[PDB]
């Protein structure tokens, strides 16, 4: 098992877990080992696990971590992924001051966008994405991770989990309180993580639901039934809600050019079916020059 | 969600063949049958209502056990302890709210431990290396659904019910993919109700016509007219509550007329 | 009723 294994130095710590970053002896791989802890006369192996594994086993693409084997004892799970040196919150507080280079925004967010495509394509919702799971390594790749609170989906979606989605990057019609919600989640989270990556600060930190929300509302204006049809009738809509109006996205990240405006403006619309996908903002002229820098 | 509908089509029209478990394998199984599985399969069914799970976690579990036995001989002592273990993996992979492993050990009113249950779910888990993404009937028809001229919710009931009828005789339905009997179970209840037959829209979609749904939907047709008499009646029982308009009190068709 | 053993033999 973990007999080829050797443990380097502690990673992260976990839900239900321990990561260590590990040398297979004897291919050489580095990798990333996240240990699962068991037991019996218990709840099992935790719902995060079986679906973290079964959909990750399903999705293999670049931008997205690579699970490359589970080993099972009578006792402890142990996941090894492939491993990524960093992730994108502990490089931007290193890029404090130089701030990130446009160029490898760039990169990272067309990296990212394909990577939530595939996922999108392969009805697998991620509903976590922050900069804290975007890992990145020494060659230019940023990879989407922590697939512990992701899950298949069905065409059309029925009403899934509402616990959801760390609250900075966290939707619209999700702190509405919508019975349905689906791929345009994750596409929100990553236009809140575009915006972060330019700024450098997160661009709605709020510290409850209702205060998420007019932190939103007060950057992008309130919502009504014409920029949203529906708003007025979902669950958590209240007509005592401050009316207040939209900025221009030019002051919203000011050091954005017209086409990271247009692209971050589709990112963040109100109306989930609006909203862009990955798959479509892969095509956005924001993106004609790209490359992967280092 | 049309911005990945097809792309998911096509996935799962690829999975479903990775998914599929072996028509014989009950041949293979010395101590069980396919009526044992019946009963077992109408079990899940009443657990599912008495738990009130999705009818998707059901569709999942089946597929479990179907797999899982088409690889490991099981006695007959047993058939439920891997049933149950079944029914917990696909809770907690589906539900957002999955029962307790008490509550799955208490269904089966303590014939087996929480030990026991818990070990059997690792051992399924190991069985199917975590595949537990399957595509079912059930994620058929809702994408099926969407072809509708205008909705109709006893339109989607019956199909949905036609195609939980086919979960419990492994003979024939084993032969056939979920979304070949996802066609014959829509086709049948637009028909039954409407006499509207499968779509154009379908067709291109799908590649399936009535001619490729022919053998599976003469089979889920006497499936469908002989219901009232079979052995396990808990999805007729199931299906008389208004949560699904009560369509397992319509009447099926005499002929189909193809 | 659902709390039940199933019986086979």
């Amino acid at each position: 098992s973990m007999e080829n294994f050797q443990k380097v130095e502690k990673i992260g710590e976990g839900t239900y877990g321990v990561v260590y970053k590990a040398r297979n002896k004897l291919t050489g791989e580095v990798v990333a080992l996240k240990k699962i802890r068991l037991d019996t006369e218990t709840e099992g192996v935790p719902s995060t696990a079986i679906r973290e594994i079964s959909l990750l086993k399903e999705l293999n693409h670049p931008n997205i971590v690579k699970l490359l084997d589970v080993i099972h004892t009578e006792n402890k799970l142990y996941l090894v992924f492939e491993f990524l040196h960093q992730d994108l919150k502990k490089f931007m507080d290193a890029s404090a001051l130089t701030g990130i280079p446009l160029p490898l925004i760039k990169s990272y967010l067309f990296q990212l966008l394909q990577g939530l495509a595939f996922c999108h394509s392969h009805r697998v919702l991620h509903r976590d994405l922050k900069p804290q799971n975007l890992l990145i390594n020494t060659e230019g790749a940023i990879k989407l991770a922590d697939f512990g609170l992701a899950r298949a989906f069905g065409v059309p979606v029925r009403t899934y989990t509402h616990e959801v989605v760390t609250l900075w990057y966290r939707a619209p019609e999700i702190l509405l309180g919508c019975k349905y919600y689906s791929t345009a989640v994750d596409i929100w989270s990553l236009g809140c993580i575009f915006a972060e990556m330019v700024t450098r600060r997160a661009l709605f930190p709020g510290d409850s639901e209702i205060d998420q929300l007019f932190r939103i509302f007060r950057t992008l204006g309130t919502p009504d039934e014409v920029v949203w049809p529906g708003v007025t009738s979902m669950p958590d809509y209240k007509p005592s809600f401050p009316k207040w109006a939209r900025q221009d996205f030019s002051k919203v990240v000011p050091p954005l050019d017209e086409d990271g405006r247009s692209l971050l403006s589709q990112m963040l619309h109100y109306d989930p079916n609006k909203r862009i996908s990955a798959k479509a903002a892969l095509a956005h002229p924001f993106f004609q020059d790209v490359t992967k820098p280092v | 969600v049309p911005d990945y509908h097809e792309d998911i089509h096509t996935y799962l029209r690829e999975m479903e063949v990775k998914c599929k478990p072996k028509v014989g394998y009950m041949k293979k199984q010395p101590d069980i049958t396919n009526s044992m599985r019946a009963i077992l399969v109408d079990w899940l069914v009443e657990v599912g209502e008495e738990y009130k799970l999705q009818n998707e976690t059901l569709h999942l579990a089946v597929n479990y056990i179907d797999r899982f036995l088409s690889s490991m001989s099981v006695l007959r002592g047993k058939l439920q302890l891997v049933g149950t273990a079944a029914m917990l993996l696909a809770s907690k992979f589906e539900e957002i709210y999955p029962p307790e492993v008490a509550e799955f050990v208490y269904i089966t009113d303590d014939t087996y431990t929480k030990k026991q249950v818990l070990r059997m779910e690792h051992l399924v888990l190991k069985v199917l290396t975590f595949d537990l993404a399957a595509p079912t009937v059930n994620q058929f028809l809702t994408q099926y659904f969407l072809h509708q001229q205008p909705a109709n919710c006893k339109v989607e009931s019956l199909a949905m019910f036609l195609g939980e009828l086919s979960l419990i005789d492994a003979d024939p339905y084993l032969k056939y993919l979920p979304s070949v009997i996802a066609g014959a179970a829509f086709h049948l209840a637009l028909y039954t109700v409407t006499g509207q037959s499968w779509p154009e829209s379908l067709i291109r979609k799908t590649g399936y016509t009535l001619e490729s749904l022919k053998p599976c939907l003469m089979d889920l047709h006497q499936t469908y007219l002989k219901a009232p008499q079979h052995a396990q009646q808990s999805i007729r029982e199931k299906y008389k509550n208004s949560k699904y308009h009560g369509v397992s009190l319509l009447n099926p068709p005499e002929t189909l007329n193809l | 009723p659902v709390k039940r053993r199933l019986d086979l033999e």
